[PDB]
């Protein structure tokens, strides 16, 4: 268990999740 | 005009039907992550 | 139908979710460069 | 004649959609984290091509049939 590789899907994880954020607090009007 | 009473659904049965479609996934998952060797 | 209250709950988790694995991240980073 | 035939029941519960999506949903999502763990952490001699190709498989499988009755439960009806 290299920690570059949970680097990595650490920073995916949070990248994903800023988009799902982004696309779920814009959603009070519909 | 009106059509009349609905009818019943005949679907299913609890306790037997509901959850024997979860555990067919389950019991495939399981024997999945067994293919490791 | 989702309703006003329910999503306004999932965007708040959500939300301190996302700094905290800000954090978590930092402290990651920073232990083991 | 229509009164020989029975009624027409689908072939899985509609009150069991939701519940038969998360979990065939979540474990694709697993094998899905495991296929992306597995190529950032491998060195071209390393990767075995077997595995690659099995737990795409896999996972494709699984989240291909969770997005089908995600599909299926908010009201599409493919
Ligand atoms: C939804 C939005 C999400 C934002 C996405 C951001 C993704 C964050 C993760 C990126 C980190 C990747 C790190 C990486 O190098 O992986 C790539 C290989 O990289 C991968 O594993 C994934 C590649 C996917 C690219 C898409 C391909 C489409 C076009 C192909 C024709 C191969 O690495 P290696 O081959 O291991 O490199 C050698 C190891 N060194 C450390 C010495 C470099
Ligand atoms: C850690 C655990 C994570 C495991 C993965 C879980 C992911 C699954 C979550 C999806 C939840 C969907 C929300 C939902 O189902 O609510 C919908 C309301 O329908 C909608 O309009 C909302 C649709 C938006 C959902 C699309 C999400 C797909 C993601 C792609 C970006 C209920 O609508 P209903 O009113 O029930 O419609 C059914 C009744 N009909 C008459 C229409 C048949
Ligand atoms: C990998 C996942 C894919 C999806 C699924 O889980 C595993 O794999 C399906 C099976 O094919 C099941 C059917 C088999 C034929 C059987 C005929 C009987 O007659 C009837 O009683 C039940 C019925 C239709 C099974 C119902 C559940 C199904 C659809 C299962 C799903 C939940
Ligand atoms: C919904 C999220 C939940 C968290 C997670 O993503 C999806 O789901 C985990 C899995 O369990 C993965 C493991 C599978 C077995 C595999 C065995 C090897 O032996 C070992 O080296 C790596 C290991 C443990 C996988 C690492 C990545 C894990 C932990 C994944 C996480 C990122
Ligand atoms: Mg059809």
């Amino acid at each position: 268990s290299q920690p570059a590789g949970w680097q990595s899907l650490l920073s995916f994880t949070i990248l994903f999740l800023a988009w799902l954020a982004g696309f779920s607090s814009r959603l009070f009007a519909v | 005009v009106q059509s009349g009473p609905r009818t019943p659904n005949p679907y299913a049965s609890d306790n037997s039907s509901l959850m024997f479609p979860i555990l067919v996934a389950f019991g495939v998952f399981i024997p999945t992550l067994f293919c490791l060797c | 139908m989702i309703t006003d209250v329910q999503l306004a709950i999932f965007a708040n988790m959500l939300g301190v979710s996302l700094f905290l694995l800000v954090v978590l991240y930092h402290y990651v980073a920073v232990n083991n460069p | 004649e229509l009164e020989a035939m029975s009624r027409y029941t689908s072939p899985v519960n509609p009150a069991v959609f939701p519940h038969l999506t998360v979990v065939l949903l979540a474990i694709g999502m697993f094998f899905t984290a495991w296929f992306f763990v597995y190529e950032v952490t491998s060195t071209k001699y390393t990767r075995d091509i077997y595995k690659e190709l099995l737990i795409s498989l896999v996972a494709s499988l699984f989240m291909g049939f969770g997005v089908l009755f995600l599909l299926l439960w908010v009201g599409i009806y493919v």
